RNA sequence: UGGUUGAUCGCGUCGGAAGUGUAAUCUUGGGGCUUAACCCUGAGCGUGCUUUCGAUACGGGUUGACUUGAGGAAGGUAGGG
RNA sequence: UAUCAGCUUGUUGGUGGGGUAGUGGCUUACCAAGGCUUUGACGGGUAGCCGGCCUGAGAGGGUGACCGGCCACAUUGGGAC
């Protein structure tokens, strides 16, 4: 364009699309396990991938996934909620912290443990 | 009122204060009307700089000094121009003077007794 | 905050001799590990990884602290590299080693931290001390009998110590001639490809 | 229609040194005479020359001659206009535009008259960014 | 005689403009124009402002280009006073 | 040929082949190459040991490559800009390049001796 | 946004001077904390603004010319406008 | 922000009085019909502003913690002493 009509009408950025709305400007949110189920993953890929309905704190509910071999939040199970997308998982844009409030770190943990919420053995 | 006071600058259990000239009502690290010297007394016979000519006019104008202000004063002299009083006047003794270029040139030549004492521990390990 | 790994390892993966000679650095030609032997791609990446990590490994320099030696040399006016390496050799601990009253820079790191040591009359235990030009490092004089002090009397005349500093063995003391220039330390990295990599 | 007459020769010259023509001709105005002139003193052109009105009888005729070296080298490697009638650029005494590293010239008029930027820089005056020329 | 610190220097502010509005009764509406760089594209930009003048006797009218001096707060609005009219375009 | 003043490009260029846009600049004694990863590659073969070069357009390795290339190309010794406007380097360039280029010739010699 | 040109103004533009842009920060020179971080100190920066004195190439204002752009007259003239 | 186009009647100006530390529709009486706006008035949304901070080759982009300057507020609303 000319600069007079860059004067008369300026450059306009684009619109930086948000990927954790639910959150609401917070690193991780409180939430209560409203649902845990399991849900096929998209094609290609096949499993049952554990997943939880949680009201978050923020008065938003999400499916949040629970990652590592092993599971014991239930309904009315207090969970806190971090963001991350799973790829073939269509509309799960949240994880399920291990190891804080009442989920609990995986059983059998012995790399990669932090991410996992499993407490180093003696 | 105007005042002729020291801002406290530096870090914590390091003092080093700015002597300005700002009124009563301002907190003590603030804008002030005028920087007038510097006042660092955790240094050895602590350094005293009191700019006499802006001191003067201030003093001369009503600015009114703290106590500690005063005694800077005293000890630059300006307290005795201004206000005309039998004070010793202690202008500041200078804080010593080391140096590093003649004392490498002492030592590169000192070389005798450097290795000489050097021999000596030599004689040490000997002893050791 | 210090490494006390073997040196041996770090030598053997970065392809050259960190310190010393006439060692286990016979099993030169493959870093350790199980998977030595095999043919290597080395992007540039690993090139200048390499680089950088055979700088740290021989001065016993941390990331953190290396970073930051980096900035001063890139603010510096000349060569970036030049610099650096001019920083590293300005450590105290390497101004020891060079000097040659430690067997090696871990020695050296050794008796500074500990103490054994006077910077132009002042007792210094800070291993990164910058030595400035004109300085004089001195032997504690309680600390003049070290059994490392000793061996380094006996075996100094083979160590060849830079034009850079003056040492009067027996006495314990290193006179800073001037700041030490690249023709004055001794090749063994490329510090160009530091700087290259300190970049991406 | 005509919106810059400068615009115009910087273009004239560019195209008529791309296609290795000898002589290239535009109207006469006296800022395009100055930087012919200056162009020739720099040795980007080998000569030019106003002429009077006979063709035409209307106005004057700027004429450059450009030179190519031995085996029909370009003299010119390009020029550029800066100050745009859309948008004019000015240029203070430190803030001098480099033109090629320093080997070509950034075309100023000064209100001391057309100076090229060293000129500029020894007389520590600046001015309107007319051209680029290298 | 010996007057004080005289000069006052303290000058105030003048701009030239054109009358926009002379129907209210001694006030000229002036719209006076400068030319500045844009922020960020460099063009020479047109920044045109109205300012409310003081004209006694209402000697000013449309499309006159006038000189007006800067003032006390004369009404809600008026700064401006009146101080010469360079061109009576009429 | 590329014209090198002293271990460093002569001018900034611009070249561009197909859609492969490099920008190169010389740049001060110890920079680097500071260049992605083809026209990185094609710098330090010529021998440039400090420029700033970026990669404008499409990424794709030959046609940055070509691109560099010409860049390179399009590089003017100041000997020759001095032939083409028929006149002197010390009245066409830099006194700081050419006094640069001193220096890395003496270097050079200095170099050269030692051998 | 503006073809060629005379004169003039000096608003843009350019160059000095004065004032201002507190301090801290920041860049940098020295100094102190065993080094560093940090701290003190000198300078720069503070990319502007106001005042004032100059310059007049260009932009613009005022004013006067020129005909080549543009339009018109007269004559010629093509066409499923 | 135009998927807000009309806004304003002490409103815009004038004269006399009053008031105030002080100029002023600040207030009042009378007279006039103004004032603002597609170069975005009025309305909606969000927000204390800045020295600075982060990032960036720069231009910019994001930001307004500590520290420092100005402003606003002190249970909500209003009021004076
Ligand atoms: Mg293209
Ligand atoms: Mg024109
Ligand atoms: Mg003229
Ligand atoms: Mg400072
Ligand atoms: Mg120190
Ligand atoms: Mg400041
Ligand atoms: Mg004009
Ligand atoms: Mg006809
Ligand atoms: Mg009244
Ligand atoms: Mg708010
Ligand atoms: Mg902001
Ligand atoms: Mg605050």
């Amino acid at each position: 364009p000319t600069i007079q009509q860059l004067v008369r009408k300026g450059r306009t950025d684009k619109i930086s699309k948000n990927k954790t709305p639910a959150l609401k400007g917070s690193p991780q949110r409180r939430g209560v396990c409203t649902r845990v189920y399991t849900t096929t993953p998209k094609k290609p890929n096949s499993a049952l991938r554990k997943v939880a309905r949680v009201r978050l704190s923020s008065g938003i509910e999400v499916t949040a996934y629970i990652p590592g071999v092993g599971h014991n939040l239930q309904e009315h199970s207090m969970v806190l909620v971090r963001g991350g997308r799973v790829k073939d998982l269509p509309g799960v844009r949240y994880k399920i912290v291990r190891g804080s409030l009442d989920t609990q770190g995986v059983k059998g943990r012995k790399q990669a443990r932090s991410r996992y919420g499993a407490k180093k053995e003696k | 009122a105007t005042k002729i006071r020291l801002k406290r600058l530096g870090k914590i259990r390091t003092p080093h204060y700015r002597v300005v000239v700002m009124d009563s009502r301002a907190k003590r690290d603030g804008r002030a009307i005028e920087e007038i010297g510097q006042y660092h007394p955790k240094a050895d016979p602590s350094v005293i700089v009191i700019d006499s000519e802006r001191v003067q006019y201030w003093l001369g104008v009503g600015a009114q000094p703290t106590e500690a202000v005063v005694a800077l004063l005293k000890r630059t002299g300006d307290w005795q121009k201004f206000t005309g009083d039998t004070s010793p006047s202690g202008v500041k003794p200078q804080p010593e003077r080391p140096n590093k270029d003649d004392l490498f040139n002492a030592a590169l030549a000192e070389a005798d007794e450097a290795p000489r004492e050097a021999i000596t521990k030599k004689s040490e390990g000997a002893a050791a | 905050a210090r490494y006390t790994g073997p040196l041996t390892k770090k030598s053997r993966r970065l392809g050259t001799d960190l310190v010393g000679n006439d060692k286990s650095f016979e099993r030169r030609p493959y870093p350790p590990g199980v998977h030595g032997r095999g043919r290597t791609k080395d992007s540039e990446y690993s090139l200048q990884l390499r680089e950088k990590q055979k700088a740290r490994y021989a001065y016993g320099v941390l990331e953190k602290q290396f970073r930051r030696y980096y900035e001063e040399a890139d603010r510096a006016q000349g060569k970036t590299g030049d610099v650096l390496l001019q920083i590293l050799e300005s450590r105290l601990d390497n101004v020891v080693y060079r000097a040659g009253l430690a067997a090696t820079r871990r020695q050296a790191r050794q008796m500074v931290s500990h103490g054994h040591f006077l910077v132009n009359g002042k007792k210094v235990n800070i291993p990164s001390y910058r030595v400035s030009t004109h300085d004089i490092i001195d032997v504690r004089e309680k600390s003049k009998d070290l059994p490392p002090i000793v061996i380094a009397r006996e075996t100094f005349e083979t160590r060849d110590v830079p034009a850079w500093l003056e040492v009067r063995p027996n006495k314990g003391r290193i006179l800073v001639h001037q700041l030490p220039t690249r023709d004055q330390i001794v090749i063994d990295v490329n510090e160009q490809a530091i700087v290259e990599l300190y970049s991406k | 229609t005509m919106t810059d007459p400068i615009a115009d020769m910087l273009t004239r010259l560019r195209n008529a040194n791309q296609a290795y023509h000898d002589q290239t001709s535009m109207p006469h105005s006296k800022i395009k005479a100055g930087i012919a002139g200056i162009l020739k003193s720099e040795g980007y052109i080998a000569d030019y020359k106003v002429n009077e009105p006979k063709e035409g009888e209307v106005g004057k005729t700027l004429t450059l001659t450009l030179k190519y070296g031995e085996n029909r080298e370009r003299s010119i490697a390009g020029v550029r206009r800066i100050s745009k009638p859309g948008l004019r650029v000015y240029a203070k005494s430190t803030a001098l535009p480099k033109v090629l590293g320093g080997l070509g010239i950034a075309i100023i008029s000064t209100s001391q008259g057309l100076l090229t930027d060293k000129q500029a820089h020894e007389k520590s005056v600046g001015g309107e960014v007319l051209a680029y020329v290298w | 005689m010996s007057e004080n610190t005289a000069e006052r220097t303290t000058r105030r502010k003048v701009r030239e403009g054109l009358v926009v509005s002379d129907k209210m009764n001694k006030t000229i509406t002036v719209m006076v124009e400068d030319r500045v760089k844009h922020p960020l594209y460099g063009k020479v930009m047109t920044k045109s402002v109205r300012l409310k003048a003081h004209d006694e006797n209402n000697e000013a009218g449309m499309g006159d280009r006038v000189r007006i001096m800067e003032t006390r707060p004369l009404s809600a609005t008026k700064r401006w006073r009146l101080v010469e009219i360079i061109e009576k375009a009429k | 040929k590329v014209p090198l003043v002293g271990r460093t490009i002569t001018h900034p260029v611009i070249g561009e082949k197909a859609a492969g846009v490099v920008m190169l600049r010389p740049a001060s004694p110890g920079t680097g190459v500071i260049a992605g990863g083809s026209a990185r590659a094609v710098l330090e073969c010529a021998g440039v040991h400090d420029v700033l070069a970026k990669s404008l357009g499409s990424s794709n390795a030959i046609n940055v490559v070509h691109a560099t290339v010409d860049a390179l190309q399009q590089l003017e010794e100041p000997e020759e800009v001095a032939r083409r406007r028929g006149k002197s380097v010390e009245d066409i360039a830099p006194a700081a390049m050419l006094r640069a280029r001193k220096e890395a010739d003496e270097a050079a010699a200095a170099a050269r001796m030692e051998e």
